């Protein structure tokens, strides 16, 4: 209340990408190799100690489906952070995540936190977006920039943890 | 929006809301219920009743 910080983070991007799978390892620490893609959106929390402080994140998860598209405003509006995910084996994903970018940028403050997600990096012999123009991109729109895999647990900690650290709340 | 995919949304947050009520988390609950009245704005003005 004064201890408990909130903090309400959207992820956005392409169907297919892995935003729910990113949300369900952190949350759950699980992975589903199966799991059916998002409809509407979804909703979980996590409460952490990062930087000595309690924080309760507030997880929108987004669907990418097409359809859907018009829904994700009413959860990117109000958000102190929004994760934009692609997939590194996927080039037309981060074009994709570039539309989001401007979509953001024409309805939220420029101050809002973005933190870019290049998932699936346990993929490497097929990668076909390289992380040196990923993170190039991503200092030149102030973001935070990770490669994550949500299937092997990698920098999905570190994702959340960079975002809390930014958010001045 | 499509309204259906926003009635459809309604419903799933009422799901939300529904779960978060059973169980002891207040917090959560008034996040939802928050989401909910934004849902219903949006439907009413698709619907012509404000701007
Ligand atoms: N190899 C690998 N597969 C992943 C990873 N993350 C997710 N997947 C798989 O990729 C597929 C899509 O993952 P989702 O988490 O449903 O992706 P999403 O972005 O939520 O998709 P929508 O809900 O349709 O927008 C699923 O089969 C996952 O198991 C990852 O880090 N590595
Ligand atoms: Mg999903």
């Amino acid at each position: 209340g004064s201890a408990l910080r909130e903090l309400k983070v959207c992820l956005l991007g392409d169907t297919g990408v892995g935003k729910s799978s990113i949300m369900w390892r952190f949350v759950e620490d699980s992975f589903d190799p199966n799991i059916n893609p998002t409809i509407g959106a979804s909703f979980m929390t996590k409460t952490v100690q990062y930087q000595n402080e309690l924080h309760k994140f507030l997880i929108w998860d987004t669907a990418g489906l097409e359809r859907f598209r018009a829904l994700a405003p009413m959860y990117y509006r109000g958000s102190a952070a929004a994760i934009i995910v692609y997939d590194i084996t996927k080039e037309e994903t981060f074009s994709t995540l570039k539309n989001w970018v401007r979509e953001l940028r024409q309805h939220g403050p420029p101050s809002i936190v973005v933190a870019i997600a290049g998932n699936k990096c346990d993929l490497t012999d097929v990668r076909e977006v390289m992380e040196r123009d990923a993170k190039d991109y991503a200092d030149s729109i102030h973001a935070i920039f990770v490669e994550t895999s949500a299937k092997n647990a990698i920098n999905i900690n570190e994702l959340f943890i960079e975002i809390s650290r930014r958010i001045p709340s | 929006i499509e309204e259906e995919l926003l009635l459809q949304q309604i419903d799933n947050i009422k799901a939300y809301i529904f779960d978060a009520k059973q169980c002891g988390r207040l917090d959560e609950v008034e996040v939802l219920t928050e989401n909910l009245r934004e849902l219903k704005h949006t439907l009413a003005k698709q619907k012509g009743g404000t701007d």
